[PDB]
């Protein structure tokens, strides 16, 4: 860092979380004051803090605040910044946004409008491409309008051919045939929805590529025309055709792919015209036929693990190129630095379809800095609050060691010492991907959660050793909590006489088998007979730390007891899962055989609001008779646009919904039967 | 549990809009030990939150408003509640914690035909009786005579406390400040710490009384 | 003025020093903290007397002639005065006829408010406390009388109430005049505050007289003893 070097004095951030605490760090560390933008909702943020100035910009949601065209500029006109950093996202591809900025005298630090304009549209970026001679999927050169030219094509070059419409922001229209048949009534389909949808029919159909994997190339361009390609960076693990893990040298890729691919990519930036910093995404499969996908052309969001593979900031390295001064490295200078590895922590439930978000305040929040190896971008702290304007996310965690499996155990420790408790987050499922064999080893594919986890994400499945460290683990806390409820203050009136009891049998209900436990205590060294099983966990038991360390065996464990109850039931999270037990006494069971359970009615005919959000779909009607599988509501939240299906067959008692309507979560939508 | 923790998540738990509320339990659980709160009738006016908990492990008595029901207004069923609570945590020397914000007394005929002052009037004579120590925060507002009653100084409020949004008024805190009503303005962040503190002052607090049988408290 | 004691005259009502000489012993009353200035007067008339030859201390609210709000120096007087039954042991009677006060509002109203209120609970038990309510009576001084052992009021013409009918009507949404909100019969019938309703300040007063005549005054003193027949 070069505070000598001129740059900018005055920039305004117009986004919003992590990335503009990031960019604020950034400036700071080289010297520059930052103005900041907000609305009302985010008032409160990290990030307004963390700048020098703030300058709010108007109503909550995000369309009339961080999208607003006349709010941003009068921002601009008012504080007299000198820079705009639009992160990533928001006005990254704002093209007027790019040609109303021009028209002033306020400099823009990202890609150029002709650039963004160019690879913008998928049918312009394919011809680019091709005439890049960079290789491309393989698949129609047109577009397809009946179902003739569709089965011709998908005849004479391959029957599993995606039948895949033009925009698809979200993701539209972007279904797959299989075979001749498919490729006719699907065709009818698809071209149904994307009439309904978007209606422009420009069809891109195209060979499938099976099993690939989804790597990124950072390419760093500037106006003087050298572009630079650093490293590479593995996102296959992916839910809902969005990234979620992202190891940097990625371990599939060789040596003379590396540097095949790193030319391509900088040919298409040359191609491009490219004047800052992307990522361009490879499709590479088992075949090693590597097919541009498509190269965004903002920052984008897994570049610290990249940054920490390589040692290098790319923030300030894009700040200087919009300052003016050209690149200041060499392919030479680029090279690997042992490994890292990123998860998204995110808001989301990761129990119901691989993630469904959910809203909260955080009314706890401590990040692992203190230990080895471990970087936390987050744009949250206690008190934050989490809203339905935004994105649902949490923080970001990048661990580096020297080698993969270093960086891997760094991040299991990570993810057990990261407290979060006001929200539901999804640290169990990072926990099993970073932990699961497939991806230990290597083999990945953009499939990976489909076929791992057929039916979803049930948890981390306990081994037997585990199963009773956890028990041995539970009995010796529930022990301990008892034994500081014994001591009390002197009374010199009525003294307090001690129990002496030396074993303690219990009962403790984990899942659905019951276990008789034998604890035992001394000193600081608890011993405990599980179903014959001996084990010595020991600990300083500090009952008021979220964060607890055992030595179960030697076998250090860090455990978090997330909730407990004076009936025994006790939420404890173990290896990154909540698992709950019921501990009672041995007599206490006995006499609890004894209670009558009480019935729930539980016989469905019923459909919960799971997104807090706006219902913005119904499809549904009081008297309608749905199936499994069928659509019910959709239900816009998080920024996400997300459909849920009943599940089962039921008639339609009652509808508590409208389309476009603000329900919360918990809210009953639709009665069944 | 370190007597001395801060409580960061405290310092935007109130809404800038006195008409947007919030929840005064999750104050009540970031400040106590362990974030353990035994509360008494959690289901019966719910204006109103009263429970046991633990400061540096000595047993407290919680008295707070809740602004999520009812917007915090006190009635006859919170009255009641209310004054029992602290009438029986002043009979076993336990020490009364209270959070302040309350606009007033809920308006209308049926409140006042099923006789809202003597009712009030309960909770008043509750707070004011007591001897044992008593510490105040206020929050956010103390509209109308309900601020007097939550033993605003004049009932013997030992320590009383505002937060930089309480808006301690009649129909900001300076004009409670300058006439005395508060000993401080305290960072919400800090009010554990602070408390606390308080405690381990006034548990040697002493108060003598004028003889008598017994008091006729207005049941 | 004379001209605000001809209108309170026209209502029907007494001014405060004539209630109080009704109510006391004649040439009996002693005024005490004479000259404070809340303007002199203060708006409440505070001293002590004899009722029968017993000791008492009264006050009396004077807001419909020379009052403008709650000041602290109305309080002070108030709580002077209930300090000094304590230290004697005599008890108080307090006529309530705040039917003024602003707009109801007053930030050292509310704080003199509290000092009253924990004079009441300090003296409950210790001396008898009496309030006869005889003008309306609205916001938080409506809680004072209710601490005291007994609250007698007047027909028609004095009122008990924390909130208005304006506040009902613009928060509830319904129509009730001042008498049905809190009226003497709707506070002796239907309330539980009052305990007896009379018929006009006059007979307020001689029956406030002849009740007193039953109390001792203090909880140090046996039930009194008159001479019987
Ligand atoms: N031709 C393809 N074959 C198979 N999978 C594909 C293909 N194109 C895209 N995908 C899948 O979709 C992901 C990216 O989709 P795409 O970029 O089109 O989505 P989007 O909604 O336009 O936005 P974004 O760029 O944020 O993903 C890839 O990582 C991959 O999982
Ligand atoms: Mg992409």
């Amino acid at each position: 860092y070069d505070p000598n070097e001129k740059t900018f004095d005055k920039i305004l951030v117009a986004n919003r979380g992590e990335i503009a605490c990031r960019v604020i760090r950034t400036c700071k560390k080289m010297g520059i004051k930052t103005v900041a933008i907000h609305s009302d909702v985010d008032a409160s943020s990290v990030h307004v803090k963390m700048a020098d100035e703030a300058v709010c910009v108007g109503p909550a949601p995000t369309s009339k605040s961080y999208l607003n065209m006349d709010a941003i500029m009068e921002a601009i006109k008012k504080t007299r910044a000198q820079a705009v950093h639009p992160g990533y996202g928001f006005l990254s591809e704002n093209k007027e946004f790019a040609r109303c900025l021009a028209a002033e005298d306020v400099v823009f630090i990202g890609p150029d409008t002709h650039a963004i304009q160019a690879m913008g549209d998928k049918i312009e970026s394919k011809l680019l491409a091709k005439k890049a001679e960079v290789n491309t999927i393989p698949g129609f050169d047109g577009v397809v309008k009946d179902a003739e030219e569709a089965v011709r094509i998908a005849r004479e070059i391959g029957y599993p051919v995606m039948i895949k419409a033009s925009a698809g922001g979200g993701g539209k229209g972007m279904r797959i045939a299989w075979d001749d048949e498919e490729t006719r009534d699907g065709f009818r389909l698809s071209s149904q929805e994307a009439a309904s949808s978007f209606g422009d029919d420009r069809l891109l159909i195209e060979k499938f590529i099976d099993n690939p994997r989804h790597i990124e190339i950072q390419v760093l361009g500037d106006k003087h025309g050298n572009a630079l390609w650093l490293n590479e960076r593995e996102c296959s693990i992916q839910r809902r055709n969005q990234k979620v893990v992202e190891e940097a040298p990625s371990i599939f890729l060789d040596a003379e792919t590396r540097r095949a691919m790193g030319e391509q990519a900088v040919a298409l930036a040359r191609a491009v015209k490219y004047s800052s910093a992307g990522t361009v995404e490879f499709l590479v499969d088992s075949k090693k036929n590597f097919y541009f996908l498509e190269m965004n052309t903002r920052l984008q969001v897994e570049h610290p693990v990249t940054e920490c593979i390589t040692g290098l900031d790319l923030v300030q390295e894009m700040i200087r190129v919009a300052k003016g001064y050209p690149l200041r490295h060499k392919q030479a200078d680029i090279r690997i630095n042992g490994w890292a590895v990123e998860c998204r922590v995110y808001a989301e439930d990761p129990y119901k379809s691989f993630g469904l978000p959910s809203i909260g305040r955080l009314s706890q929040y401590q990040e692992p800095l203190h230990l080895p190896g471990v970087r936390v971008d987050s744009g949250i702290q206690p008190g934050s609050d989490i809203s339905i304007y935004y994105d649902p996310m949490i923080s970001k965690l990048i661990t580096y060691g020297s080698d993969r499996t270093e960086a891997l155990k760094r991040m299991a420790d990570a993810l057990d010492n990261y407290v979060i408790r006001g929200v539901t987050h999804n640290i169990a499922l990072l926990r099993e991907v970073i932990i699961n064999s497939r991806f230990v080893k290597g083999d990945i594919s953009t499939k990976f959660l489909s076929d791992v986890y057929p039916d979803g994400f049930k948890g981390h499945m306990l081994t037997k050793s585990e199963k009773n460290q956890l028990l041995a683990i539970a009995s010796s806390l529930f022990v301990a909590f008892q034994l500081r409820a014994q001591h009390f203050q002197e009374n010199s009136r009525m003294p307090v006489i001690k129990p002496d009891i030396a074993n303690w049998e219990l009962s403790v209900k984990l899942h659905d088998k019951v276990h008789t436990v034998v604890a035992s205590n001394n000193g600081s060294v608890f011993s405990v007979e599980v179903d014959g099983s001996k084990l010595n966990v020991t600990s300083t038991w500090n009952l008021a730390s979220p964060l607890l360390s055992v030595s179960v065996d030697g076998t250090q464990r860090t455990v978090q007891c997330l909730s407990r109850e004076a009936g025994g039931n006790m939420s404890i999270q173990f290896l990154g899962t909540v698992y709950k037990v019921n501990i009672l006494t041995r007599l206490a069971a006995e006499l609890n055989k004894f209670m009558l359970e009480k019935v729930t009615e539980d016989t469905s005919s019923v459909l919960r609001s799971p997104m807090p959000g706006v219902v913005v779909a119904v499809s549904v009607k009081p008297g309608d008779a749905v199936a499994e599988g069928q659509e019910i509501c959709v239900i816009e939240a998080m920024k996400m646009q997300n459909s849920m299906t009943a599940g089962k067959t039921g008639t339609v008692k009652s509808v508590h919904c409208q389309a476009g309507d603000t329900v919360g979560e918990g809210d009953l939508l639709v009665e069944l039967e | 549990d370190p007597s001395d923790r801060l409580v960061p998540e405290l310092d935007t738990i109130v809404p800038l809009e006195s008409t947007k509320a919030y929840n005064m339990v999750d104050i009540i659980h970031s400040v106590v030990d362990e974030r353990e709160f035994f509360e008494i009738m959690p289901n019966y006016a719910k204006n109103i939150i009263v429970g046991f908990a633990r400061m540096n492990g000595r047993t407290v008595g919680i008295v707070g408003n809740q602004p999520k029901v009812a917007s915090g207004c006190l009635d006859i069923n919170s009255s009641v509640k209310g004054a029992r609570f602290v009438r029986f945590c002043d009979a076993f020397n336990i020490p009364l914690i209270t959070f302040v914000d309350v606009p007033g007394f809920l308006p209308g005929t049926a409140q006042e035909y099923g006789g809202i002052i003597r009712h009030g009037a309960k909770l008043l004579y509750a707070f004011a009786e007591a001897t044992v120590p008593k510490v105040t925060v206020i929050t956010r507002k103390a509209y109308g005579g309900a601020y007097d009653v939550m033993s605003s100084k004049h009932l013997c409020g030992d320590t009383n406390y505002a937060w930089p949004t309480a808006e301690i008024a009649v129909m900001n805190p300076f004009p409670a400040a300058v006439r005395g009503f508060v000993d401080d303005i305290i960072q919400p962040s800090s009010t554990r710490a602070r408390i606390c503190c308080d405690l381990d002052v006034l548990a040697s607090k002493k108060v003598q009384r004028p003889w008598r049988k017994h008091a006729n408290i207005p049941l | 003025g004379q001209r605000r004691i001809d209108a309170q005259h026209k209502r029907g009502k007494l001014t405060a020093r004539e209630r109080i000489s009704l109510l006391l012993d004649p040439g009996s009353f002693v005024e005490s903290d004479m000259f404070v200035e809340h303007f002199p007067g203060d708006s409440v008339v505070t001293g002590r007397g004899r009722i029968n030859g017993r000791l008492v201390y009264v006050f009396s609210q004077d807001f419909t002639v020379f009052g403008r709000s709650l000041s602290g120096a109305h309080a002070q007087k108030i709580c002077k005065i209930m300090d000094q039954a304590i230290t004697v042991g005599a008890p108080v009677i307090g006529l309530n006829d705040s039917g003024g006060a602003r707009i109801q509002e007053g930030v050292e109203s509310l704080a003199g408010y509290a000092d009253i209120f924990l004079r009441n609970v300090t003296a409950s038990g210790v001396i008898p406390q009496i309030s006869l309510i005889m003008g309306p009576c609205a916001g938080g001084a409506v809680y004072s009388p209710a601490l005291t052992d007994f609250t007698f009021m007047v027909k028609d013409t004095s009122y008990l109430f924390i909130t208005g009918p304006d506040v009902v009507k613009s928060v509830t949404n319904e129509d009730v005049t001042q008498e049905e909100l809190g009226g003497a019969k709707t506070h002796t019938t239907m309330s539980g505050v009052a305990h007896r309703a009379f018929e006009n300040d006059v007979d307020a007063l001689c029956n406030l007289r002849d009740f007193f005549n039953y109390l001792p005054l203090s909880s140090q003193d046996p039930a009194p003893v008159r001479e019987c027949h």
